[PDB]
């Protein structure tokens, strides 16, 4: 399997980039009866859904790691089979309804109703108990519920509080509603720092013989990873792989080809600024979308290249914040994206020339 | 409590006495006298009497043979594909003996209601059958009837009626009723009326029931002047306070909703005249941001004071 | 309880079920209790009406110890009864033993099977009564125009035979000549054109045609009655005329034909139905030409 | 056993605090039976799904509730159809005959009542065909609608809706509340917490309740038997730390573009909350004596800007940086 | 039994001479009535202005106790789809009275929510059957209706209630539910009402409630306040008082002291301190146009949600801001 997966911790115990948060974990972890809903939220890539099935793995045990696939079936108001997988284990659930699109409300109104329904009995057990009594289900990319799949939470979750708990993975939890945030416990997982992400790749460069010359090149790829762990190991096997297994101090860091293409389009967007060339770059926004890359992130690292640029004063960068703040409220409040990535790019131009 | 109201009292049942557009209605009874009626499509305004042309046509073409040479189909009955493909098929496929010159005819009223199908089958039906029935198509909004429909009728469209037709009609009325009035009481009906006929009556017989004299005072404390004029002299004010005074006095506290406020701005920011077109859009956006925030349940004073004052700020720079 | 009936001859309330489902297939039907027996009635568009009766003689057991009111009304849904019922019918060979039941207001409409095997007992829920009254649909008693009456093989085999033609509209001619002869017919407007169907004036099939001048006493010779019908509401006695031995026809000046169906003791079964404005006057005159033709 | 937002869940009127303008108004109408349609509406947490659990509880009683009582929420379909029908028919439907035990213990009055919660998310035409329902049914049938923006309610249904605010729990209302729950599980907190615990969860008393279960949960897993301090609640409600503040607020004011986009930066990688910093940086700038009445008039307007588009769902870095640049130019 | 009902359908009107504030519409409906002609009726207004009530009560004065079978009321509880309009609706109007009130009364309540189809549909039941029926189509939003629905209706607009008529009302209901009211408190109620009967019924019964002793007390301002949750007179003019002339730190305390001393929120005061700054001279032109459209957003904001000081301090800096330019 691939580094990231590989080595992956799988207790509480093997966490070791935040320990004022694991050693909140395990005091949640230490009576799991009166476990409350948690949302757990951070930058991407910290760690947040490995701490999540470590917590499962402290309350429920061993065994939570086993995966199981299990295809659902869907039918909306006009009669059309939409499918949702369903990654399963004996103790608790992951659902990702955002991936079924607008429709997120029949998922949540269906499944996780018949699932917070269900009692959860077993053999007698109807007093209580600390496993196998209340069920555990996780709503990875909670951001991405249109404001509907929240509302049908709101009651869902707290009716039937014995027999379900949430754990729901999230980044930037702005577009989740006030009364759902309410309901939960808000955990905050901040990013590792520079010398914890150095300290994971020199542990995985120890477990697997990678040559490491100097142990700079493990920080330079955990400075341009930006606090992200998942893109960090990445990096890290594919300048691996691709040099023979010998990391040089003058090996590249690889960045994804998407960012790449970003930069590319700052640049041009700094050189020229004209008509052609916004249509050029209309044509670069296009093939960025065609790759399913969401509109938002194309906007904030077209903003954030263009903020590097050592060319600009002051007056132009904060222009181009301002824009960039005033389209993504637009985005937000839209249905084509096209419009509001144009309109940026365009007041942009006509603000630096 | 078996008299009929004024409307249906006093429709006309001969062309001579339809008023307003005198060549259309001459037209018609050219047709009237001759026979040689051709495939039409009457459109127009509601109520200027588009219904009561095609239907006394209808008379003073036929007659006697009204009662087996008239198939009148409107938005009330079915008029789906199986309708024209059977009883308006049956009906042009019957032989009837009528004199010379003198043609079946099918009105269907509210033409632009119905189904593309039965729109699409109408043109066979109106190809195999144009010998023996014609077809006289109604509505009010032109467009509605396929173009290729439209190819095979001859279009007359009918005007707003003036102030001219609306007062003889209703001196007419008055005539034959009996009814107390004055000239300032029927100039506030026709104003009220703004080019309908219909309303115009309706008008004329509620303020008979009410007080009897049909003057200014009593005309206007039963109907209302129309808030399309109240809008547009809102929205035409020059200073901010006074266009504040009538959307509060004259549109809030006489009951008129926020929606309606804001939906007849539009209307009239799309035909209001003076205005340069840069102003004009800005306007139509303002007006567009407070429908969205009237429809998101917003629905406030405070919020059509801002677009009033936003619209005073774009005119003023 | 408040009411009780006992019966095994579930054929009887079957086919009376079987009678009120042409008048809608999914709605209220009210369900009157007396002494004397026990009534569904239901009503469609405030245009037509239908009233059976099923007497206390229906029943072995007919108790109604209810003694603050004389009439219980009850409003429950015919779709859950119909619903119901079916798949109770589905082994209706067995010796069944129908028990209804009805405690009072607030509680329901209780209907126990006993197959003195299984006891299956269904209660349903009752409803509010709507405001508008079933005696506002009913003929006077003294204005009544024509009286006829039908066997019911003919006047079913009639309608059968108007649903085929299509029948949008409906006539209904009763004219009684001075000699002897007696003319009921039937006349439709439908796709085919101007259709009649001529009961016979012999005794077996019409049986008594009386025409009065509006008062039901004076018996008048030479004048017809005619009486205009939308065959949507005419056809909501079609499924009542199939159990039929004999039909009374009755219609007043204000407009109401007043159907009557006795089936054979059985089922008594009353339909009210209201007459169209008939604004077009010359259909009128076509129907004269059209019978003396 | 079970979380303490469900444990002390309101089980009768009199625990219900804060809010007597309703549950007063309500406690009446348990002796007379003029129940009107009511509308409650406020802010998230404030106990307006509790007052009604408790005043069908205490009108009905637990066996006559599960036939006078009917309850749609957000998580069942409620279109135009279940409206006109299943809505419809519950309000047609009779009242049931109480029991004897029931008529002997409990009220019973002559009605149900049609309970709508999260109202708010119902469309404008499902809530059109509620009108004539509730005013031909109101003697047999009574309606309970739930939200939290009545500005989501339409007017023709919030007419006929008796309107009772919930007000904001804060520190002055519900710190005897959070104290008495504090003092059945045994939580030891040092003198100034539970009111920095209702400070924090702005009106929200199912937040404090959370916030001070998770404390409770730390303190009894240190195992140390020391009170809970201020500080360890700010930090596990995802309160800024005030070094931290202090160092946002001397980047903003040096005002070189660069340094605060670095800092932001490197801020958004510790996963705090947006609407969080911005609401400290709007009472270190309120309420400071160090800026005149322009920069605060400016600054009011600034915070009010991002705090609204960041309710909108929008990226917390670009509306943070543009913010502080802004107040660096301010 | 009408003792057991909310105050808002205890009190219904039942006969034409308990509608109050509609002097012109009932003064013309009874003469249309009493004619014997009664035309296509339109009633429009805000809602609880008593455009049902009225119906209502016109129908039991033409028919009745044959109210029952004579009126076929079709509202936004029933479908009024096409297939309802060809079927129900045209055979009802078709068939005849029985012979005995002459017409037939259709009334279509909620109309606005009814779609274009339908509407175009009835224009030729209105008019073909107009001898033995008439329609009645009641609306608060005349945009939703077709323009030739609207030609072939009479349209009545019921105004927003007056004052007295608000007075005429509580007068009888006080005299029934036995109540006290000072003159005071029935200004602050007829000032909240916004022409509004169902508000000030609902108000008069929680106040009620709100009475430790129903009878021997009377309902006070202090009492509506309460009950209803909506700011005293003299809070709004010492928080604008405080936004105008004291500094930002007094003014900030002061909005916080007098929302907390009752729990008040935040969007009350905002819709009274643009009722107090609507009728203050202004002599800039701008301050207005500033004032309402910063109020507007913080309004619009509030409804959508988000944090509620920095909300209030918006307040403050819109007013502070806006009144700079009158100096
Ligand atoms: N020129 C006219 N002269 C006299 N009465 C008229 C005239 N135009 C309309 N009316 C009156 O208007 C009423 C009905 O007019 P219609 O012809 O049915 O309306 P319309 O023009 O057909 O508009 P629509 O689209 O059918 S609603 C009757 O009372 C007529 O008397
Ligand atoms: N006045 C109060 N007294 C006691 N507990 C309260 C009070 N208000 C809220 N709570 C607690 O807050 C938690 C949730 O209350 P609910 O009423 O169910 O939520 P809510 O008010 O409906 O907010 P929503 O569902 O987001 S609209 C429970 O644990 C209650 O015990
Ligand atoms: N003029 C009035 N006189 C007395 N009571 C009134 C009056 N207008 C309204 N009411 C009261 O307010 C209640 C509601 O008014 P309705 O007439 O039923 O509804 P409406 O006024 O037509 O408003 P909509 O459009 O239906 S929301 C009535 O039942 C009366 O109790
Ligand atoms: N404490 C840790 N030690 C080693 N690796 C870690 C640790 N935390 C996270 N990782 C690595 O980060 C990768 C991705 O983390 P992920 O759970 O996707 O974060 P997020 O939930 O924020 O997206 C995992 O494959 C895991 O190997
Ligand atoms: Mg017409
Ligand atoms: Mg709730
Ligand atoms: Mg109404």
């Amino acid at each position: 399997s691939l580094w990231v997966d590989k080595y992956r911790p799988k207790s509480l115990n093997a966490l070791s980039h935040n320990e004022e948060l694991t050693n909140f974990l395990k005091s949640l972890s230490d009576q799991p009866r009166d476990l409350p809903h948690l949302l757990l939220y951070g930058p991407n890539g910290t760690g947040k859904k490995t701490r999540c099935m470590a917590l499962l793995e402290s309350i429920f045990g061993p065994g939570v790691y086993r995966l199981k696939i299990d295809v659902r079936q869907f039918v909306t108001a006009s009669n059309r089979k939409l499918e949702l997988n369903v990654v399963s284990s004996p103790y608790h659930l992951e659902i990702t309804p955002s991936d079924m699109g607008n429709n997120d409300r029949i998922v949540i109104q269906e499944l996780l109703k018949e699932v917070a329904q269900m009692e959860q009995v077993d053999f007698q057990d109807s007093k209580d108990g600390l496993a196998h009594r209340y069920k555990c289900v996780i709503i990875n990319e909670a951001n991405s519920l249109t404001k509907d799949a929240q509302a049908a939470l709101r009651r869902t979750m707290e009716k039937y509080s014995k027999n379900i708990r949430l754990i729901m993975v999230c980044d930037s939890m702005s577009p989740i509603i006030a009364p759902i945030k309410s309901r939960c416990l808000l955990i905050r997982c901040p990013a590792p720092s520079d010398s914890e992400i150095s300290t994971i790749l020199s542990d995985v460069v120890t477990n697997e013989r990678i040559q490491l010359e100097t142990k700079d090149i493990l920080k330079r790829i955990a400075q341009a990873s930006n606090g992200n762990l998942r893109v960090s190991l990445l990096m890290l096997e594919s300048m691996a792989l691709n040099n023979e297994l010998a990391l040089k101090s003058s090996s590249p860091i690889i960045k994804p080809d998407w960012i790449i293409v970003i930069h590319k389009l700052t640049r041009k967007i700094v050189k020229e600024r004209s008509v052609n060339s916004l249509i050029e770059c209309r044509a670069v926004l296009y093939d960025l979308l065609a790759h399913c890359i969401p509109a938002n992130i194309i906007l904030k690292e077209l903003t954030f290249s263009l903020l590097d640029v050592e060319t600009l004063n002051t007056t132009n960068k904060s222009s181009i914040i301002e824009y960039s703040s005033v389209f993504d409220e637009r985005l937000s409040l839209g249905n084509k994206a096209i419009f509001h990535l144009e309109g940026f790019i365009a007041k942009v131009m006509c603000c630096l020339d | 409590s078996l008299q009929l109201p004024w409307v249906e009292k006093y429709r006309p049942q001969v062309l001579s006495d339809i008023v307003g557009n005198k060549e259309t209605i001459d037209r018609l009874q050219q047709i009237a006298k001759d026979g040689n009626m051709p495939h039409m499509i009457i459109s127009g305004m509601p109520g200027i009497g588009k219904t009561t042309s095609v239907h006394c046509l209808a008379h003073e073409l036929l007659g006697r043979s009204y009662a087996d040479g008239v198939l009148e189909l409107n938005a009330s009955d079915d008029r789906g594909i199986d309708v024209v493909r059977n009883q308006i098929k049956h009906f042009a496929q019957k032989k009837l003996h009528l004199p010379p010159g003198k043609h079946k005819i099918v009105i269907l009223d509210e033409a632009d209601s119905m189904t593309a199908g039965a729109q699409q089958a109408l043109r066979r039906t109106m190809e195999l059958y144009s010998n023996s029935t014609r077809f006289a198509f109604a509505c009010n909004q032109s467009n509605k009837i396929i173009e290729p429909l439209q190819s095979r009728c001859a279009i007359l469209r009918y005007s707003k009626l003036s102030d001219e037709d609306v007062l003889k009609r209703l001196l007419q009325i008055i005539k034959l009723e009996d009814v107390k009035y004055t000239n300032d009481g029927l100039e506030a009906i026709i104003f009220t009326a703004e080019g309908d006929m219909r309303q115009a009556i309706n008008n004329l017989q509620s303020t008979v029931a009410g007080h009897g004299l049909v003057n200014a005072d009593n005309v206007f404390k039963i109907v209302d002047s129309p808030h399309p004029l109240i809008v547009k002299k809102m929205l035409l004010a020059s200073n901010l306070e006074d266009s504040i005074q009538i959307l509060r006095t004259d549109l809030w506290k006489k009951g008129y909703s926020s929606i309606d406020i804001v939906t007849t701005s539009f209307r009239v920011t799309k035909n209001l005249a003076q205005v340069k077109e840069s102003v004009r859009l800005e306007m139509i956006k303002e007006i567009g941001l407070t429908h969205m925030r009237i429809l998101e349940g917003v629905g406030t004073y405070l919020q059509l004071a801002s677009m009033l004052a936003k619209i005073h700020k774009l005119n003023n720079k | 309880n408040k009411f009780s009936a006992s019966t095994v001859h579930l054929e009887h309330i079957t086919t009376a079920l079987s009678c009120l489902t042409p008048f809608g297939s999914k709605d209220d039907v009210l369900i009157f209790i007396d002494a004397d027996g026990l009534s569904f009635v239901r009503e469609n568009n405030h245009v037509i009406k239908i009233q059976l009766l099923l007497s206390r003689e229906l029943f072995m057991s007919y108790s109604y110890r209810n003694e603050t009111e004389d009439h219980m009304k009850l409003c429950v849904k015919i779709n859950h009864i119909l619903d119901s019922v079916s798949v109770m019918n589905r082994n209706s060979d067995d010796i069944v033993e129908c028990t209804l039941s009805y405690d009072g207001h607030g509680s329901p409409f209780v209907l126990i099977f006993e197959d003195s095997f299984i006891s299956e007992r269904v209660e349903y829920s009752t409803y509010l009564i709507k405001d508008f009254d079933t005696n506002g649909l009913e003929l006077d008693r003294e204005r009544i125009s024509f009286e006829a009456i039908i066997k019911g093989e003919a006047l079913h085999s009639a309608l059968k035979d108007l649903k085929e033609i299509g029948c949008k509209e409906c006539y209904v001619y009763a004219k009684t000549e001075a000699n002897d002869e007696n003319v009921f017919a039937l006349i439709s407007k439908s796709q085919l054109g101007f259709s009649k169907i001529k009961l016979p004036s012999n005794r077996s099939i019409l049986e008594k045609l009386q025409v009065f001048d509006g008062d039901s006493t004076t018996v008048i010779d030479g004048f017809a009655v005619i009486g205009f019908f939308d065959f949507t509401s005419f056809d909501k006695i079609r499924k009542s005329t199939k159990i039929a031995s004999k039909v009374l026809f009755r219609m007043d000046v204000h407009g109401v034909l007043s159907v009557n169906i006795l089936s054979q003791p059985g089922i008594v079964i009353e339909v009210c139905m209201l007459e169209k404005e008939s604004i077009d006057e010359a259909a009128q005159t076509e129907i004269e030409l059209l019978m003396e033709t | 056993q079970q979380p303490w937002v469900e444990k002390y869940r309101p089980k009768n009127l009199d625990e219900v605090t804060a809010q007597d303008h309703a549950v007063t108004v309500l406690k009446k109408t348990l002796k007379s039976a003029n129940l009107p349609h009511m509308l409650f509406y406020g802010p998230p947490g404030t106990g307006k799904t509790s007052t009604i659990l408790a005043l069908t509880k205490e009108l009905y009683g637990p066996d006559l509730m599960k036939s006078r009582i009917l309850e749609l929420n957000a998580s069942d379909e409620r279109g135009i159809s279940i409206v006109r029908e299943k809505v419809k028919n519950f309000a047609r439907l009779t009242v049931s005959k109480p029991s004897k035990h029931d008529l002997e213990n409990y009220p019973c009055p002559p009605y149900k009542i049609i309970i709508l919660d999260e109202a708010d998310s119902m469309t404008a035409d499902a809530q059109s065909a509620l009108r004539r329902t509730m005013e031909t049914y109101s003697g047999v049938t009574r309606f309970c609608l739930i939200c939290n923006y009545v500005t989501r309610i339409i007017d023709p249904l919030a007419s006929r809706c008796s309107k009772f605010r919930f007000k904001a729990l804060d520190a002055s209302n519900a710190i005897d509340r959070l104290r008495f729950i504090s003092e059945q599980e045994n939580v030891k907190c040092d003198d100034g917490v539970l009111e920095r615990i209702l400070d924090i969860s702005a009106g929200d008393l199912r937040r404090g309740i959370t916030l001070l279960q998770s404390a409770s949960k730390g303190a009894q897993y240190l195992g140390d038997g020391k009170n809970i301090t201020s500080t360890q609640v700010e930090e596990l409600a995802g309160v800024v730390p005030h070094d931290i503040l202090i160092e946002i607020v001397e980047k903003v004011k040096s005002g070189d573009f660069d340094e605060i986009k670095k800092y932001v930066n490197t801020f958004m990688k510790s996963g705090w909350s947006a609407a969080s910093v911005v609401n400290q940086l709007h009472e270190y700038y309120i309420t400071n004596d160090n800026f005149d009445t322009n920069f605060k008039n400016q600054i009011s307007w600034l915070l009010f800007t991002t705090d609204s588009r960041l309710n909108n769902g929008t990226n917390e870095h670009i509306q943070l940086l543009n913010l502080l640049v802004k107040i660096s130019q301010l | 039994s009408k003792e057991n009902l909310p105050w808002v359908e205890k009190y219904r009107p039942e006969t034409l001479d308990e509608v109050y504030g509609q002097n012109e519409v009932i003064t013309t409906v009874r003469k249309f009535v009493d004619e014997g002609k009664l035309p296509h009726l339109l009633f429009y207004g805000p809602p609880g202005t008593g455009k049902t009530s009225t119906i209502v009560a016109l129908a039991r004065e033409i028919y009745g106790k044959n109210y029952s079978n004579m009126v076929l009321e079709l509202n936004a509880s029933d479908d009024r789809g096409i297939d309802v309009v060809r079927n129900q609706i045209k055979d009802f109007a078709s068939t005849r009275q029985i012979f005995s009130k002459g017409f037939k009364l259709i009334i279509l309540d909620e109309a606005d929510a009814m779609t274009n189809a339908a509407q175009n549909a009835l224009r030729r039941v209105i008019e073909r059957y107009t001898k033995n029926t008439r329609f009645c189509v009641l609306a608060n939003y005349a945009h939703k209706l077709t323009p030739a629905l609207l030609s072939r209706c009479t349209r009545f607009r019921f105004q927003p209630l007056p004052q007295e008529a608000i007075e005429r009302r509580i007068a009888n209901v006080l005299v029934h539910e036995k109540l006290k009211l000072s003159p005071n408190a029935e200004k602050a109620l007829i000032e909240l009402s916004n022409g509004d009967m169902r508000r000030v019924l609902n108000v008069l019964q929680s106040c009620k409630a709100t009475l430790d002793n129903p009878d021997e007390d009377e309902i006070s301002d202090d009492v509506i306040y309460e009950c209803c949750g909506a700011p005293r007179p003299s809070d709004l003019k010492a928080v604008l008082k405080s936004i105008l002339e004291d500094d930002w730190g007094t003014a900030h305390y002061t909005l916080n002291k007098v929302r907390s001393a009752k729990g008040l929120a935040l969007i009350d005061l905002i819709e009274g301190i643009v009722k107090i700054l609507e009728d203050y001279e202004l002599q800039n032109e701008e301050t207005r146009v500033h004032l309402l459209t910063k109020l507007a957003d913080i309004e619009y904001s509030i409804s959508k949600g988000g944090n509620d000081q920095i909300q209030g301090s918006a307040v403050i800096g819109a007013i502070k801001a806006s009144f700079e330019n009158e100096t």
